[PDB]
Formats: structure tokens, C-alpha cells, sequence
């Protein structure tokens, strides 16, 4: 979950 | 406030004392990557981890505090999407004909020789780099530009260490 | 000569260009822990094996010559025989307690505050150390020291360094 | 061999 906010922070 | 909301998301991901330690970094940087099959790597290993939370461990605690661990991370991203970016080749990996644009790219600017023994310490065999070399490297190269111009006070361009400093920003790295 | 043999030696572990690469290096040191399994370890990462070959490669062709490979070999033989001695309960790691005289049998007196990071970035939960961080700690250790030394030609105990010749020093390590 | 030969260093 805070896994899925920080991965879209990837182009 | 984008703060605020990534101090929700640190909550989360922080351990027990509200650090990210090595092996909760490495952690959360393979779940990361694993969904961006893209990047082209093996996995941060520990031994990467260890080294990336030392050289952001500016206070000392052992462990990445909230503000460590957010401007790791703004770096991560915006590293990340250069990589993404000079992967022409979209192999997934940054060839060795991209790679002086990408580090012009992310601001640096650096000599022949300099260069070369960066490409020999984290490139492969093609002279080629993954993720999480590209990654580390580029942290610890914007971590030693910092570490040098927080150390030049008078700001000559030229500092001075005594063994017990020496050792210190070099094996605490 | 002790030295004639090790040349024989060397000469079947080297790679074709009869020099060791960090992969080389990774290869034969982890078949010799494999044949010691009472020392704890996760084996040798390549990116540990990457720096200690970027600080023991003096004449930057970036792999390990002979000499440079039999000097770390000298230091890893005798590394690895503290580490027994001080495996005091025979657990398989450096424990936290003996620690401290397991670093002055190998030569090093460190100050406590070195030597608390230095704890920080290699000992693992209950800050003991196992095989592959004793010795890819000690061998950065004694480079670093033996850096110092190099250039503190005057005698001072002191070095000054500029911003190419601090990013050479710590990025190629 | 040679690893035999580097393993007998070994304590
Ligand atoms: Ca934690
Ligand atoms: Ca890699
Ligand atoms: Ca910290
Ligand atoms: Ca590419
Ligand atoms: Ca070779
Ligand atoms: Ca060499
Ligand atoms: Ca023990
Ligand atoms: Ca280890």
C-alpha cells in the first residue's frame, strides 16, 4: 500500500 | 501539504522506532522495483542498503529518520526517471553510449578519468548499468558532494581531515 | 619460495587476462567459506566485491593483480584466523562482546566513536559480526589507514584534498 | 585445487 503510493512515483 | 501526506506514508513503511533501518530499505526498494520489470537489476542487496543508509544518515541514529529517508527518496525518483529516460535501447539498462548524457542529466558533470573508474566500479562488463548500481552510485556521488562542500567552511575548493575524520566518512559509508 | 607457489596458485585462479575481477574474487572466496561452514555468513556480495577490489586495485587496472590478490589473501588468511579466535562460544559469528579485542588482534585501536559506526554499518541485529562483513570491513579499514598514510606525506597527520581527488578516493572504493 | 590450496590456509 504506502508500496503502491511509492512505485507510482516511478516514471 | 505533500509533506504531510508523505509523513502518512513513512508511518507506514518506517520499522518499530520510526526509522527505516538497512534491511527495511532494501526491503522496500525490491517490493518497488519488482513491479517495475522494466528496470533491469538483481536486487539492492544489503551490502548496498548498509552503504546507501550510512552515507544519508547525516545525524548519526544508524537508521533513516523521516527527513533522510524523504530526501533519499525525491532523489530516487527523480534519478529513476532519468534512467527510464536514457534508456533508448529500452533494454533496461542504461547503455555505455547514454550513460554520460544521464549522469549530464542528473547535473554532473565530471572528468575523464573520474568517469571511467565510476563506470569500472558499478557498470557491467559492457561497460553498461543496471537500477540499483545506477541507483547507488548516484546517491553516493550526490552524498560526496555534499559531504565536500558541507566540509569546506571557508569555501577555498580544498579541505583538511585528520586520520580519526578520514576514517570516519570513509568507513561509515 | 612461498611466493613461486602462490604464482602457481594464482595462475589457475586468475581470469583469462591472468588478473582477478570482482566476479573472479566473489567466486573463489565464497567456494572457500562454502568449505567452512562454521563461519556464519550470507556469502560475498558483488557489490562488496566490487569495493574491495576497487580499494585494493593500487594501480587501477580494475581487477586484482597478482600482488594485489596475494596481499589480500596475507590479510584475509589472517583475518580469518581472529575471527576463530574470537568466536569465543564457537556461534559462528563475531559476538558483541569480543568484538573490540577481535579488531585490536587484527592491529586496529579505534577510538569509541569510530568504532560504534563502524558497528552501526557492519554488525548485524544484536551487533555481532559475521564472516563476510569481519572481513570485508577489515580490509576497507586497512586501506583507509593505509591511504592516510600515503598522503600525509609531510608527516603532519593531516591530508588535504581537493574535489576530484575526494571523489576519486571515495567513489572508487 | 588451487581452492583446496587456499581453503588449507584457512584455520
Ligand atoms: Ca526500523
Ligand atoms: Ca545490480
Ligand atoms: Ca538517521
Ligand atoms: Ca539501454
Ligand atoms: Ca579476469
Ligand atoms: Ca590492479
Ligand atoms: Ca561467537
Ligand atoms: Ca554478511
Amino acid at each position: 500500500d504506502a508500496i503502491d503510493a511509492l512505485s507510482s512515483d516511478f516514471t | 501539504e505533500e509533506v504531510r501526506q508523505f509523513r502518512r506514508l513513512f508511518a507506514q513503511l518506517a520499522g518499530d522506532d520510526m526509522e527505516v533501518s538497512a534491511t527495511e530499505l532494501m526491503n522496500i526498494l525490491n517490493k518497488v522495483v519488482t513491479r517495475h520489470p522494466d528496470l533491469k537489476t538483481d536486487g539492492f542487496g544489503i551490502d548496498t542498503c548498509r552503504s546507501m543508509v550510512a552515507v544519508m544518515d547525516s545525524d548519526t541514529t544508524g537508521k533513516l529518520g523521516f527527513e533522510e529517508f524523504k530526501y533519499l527518496w525525491n532523489n530516487i525518483k527523480k534519478w529513476q526517471a532519468i534512467y527510464k529516460q536514457f534508456d533508448v535501447d529500452r533494454s533496461g539498462t542504461i547503455g555505455s553510449s547514454e550513460l554520460p548524457g544521464a549522469f549530464e542529466a542528473a547535473g554532473f558533470h565530471l572528468n575523464e578519468h573520474l568517469y571511467s573508474m565510476i563506470i569500472r566500479r558499478y557498470s557491467d562488463e559492457g561497460g553498461n548499468m543496471d537500477f540499483d548500481n545506477f541507483i547507488s552510485c548516484l546517491v553516493r556521488l550526490d552524498a560526496m558532494f555534499r559531504a565536500f562542500k558541507s566540509l569546506d567552511k571557508d569555501g577555498t575548493g580544498q579541505i583538511q581531515v585528520n586520520i580519526q575524520e578520514w576514517l570516519q566518512l570513509t568507513m561509515y559509508s
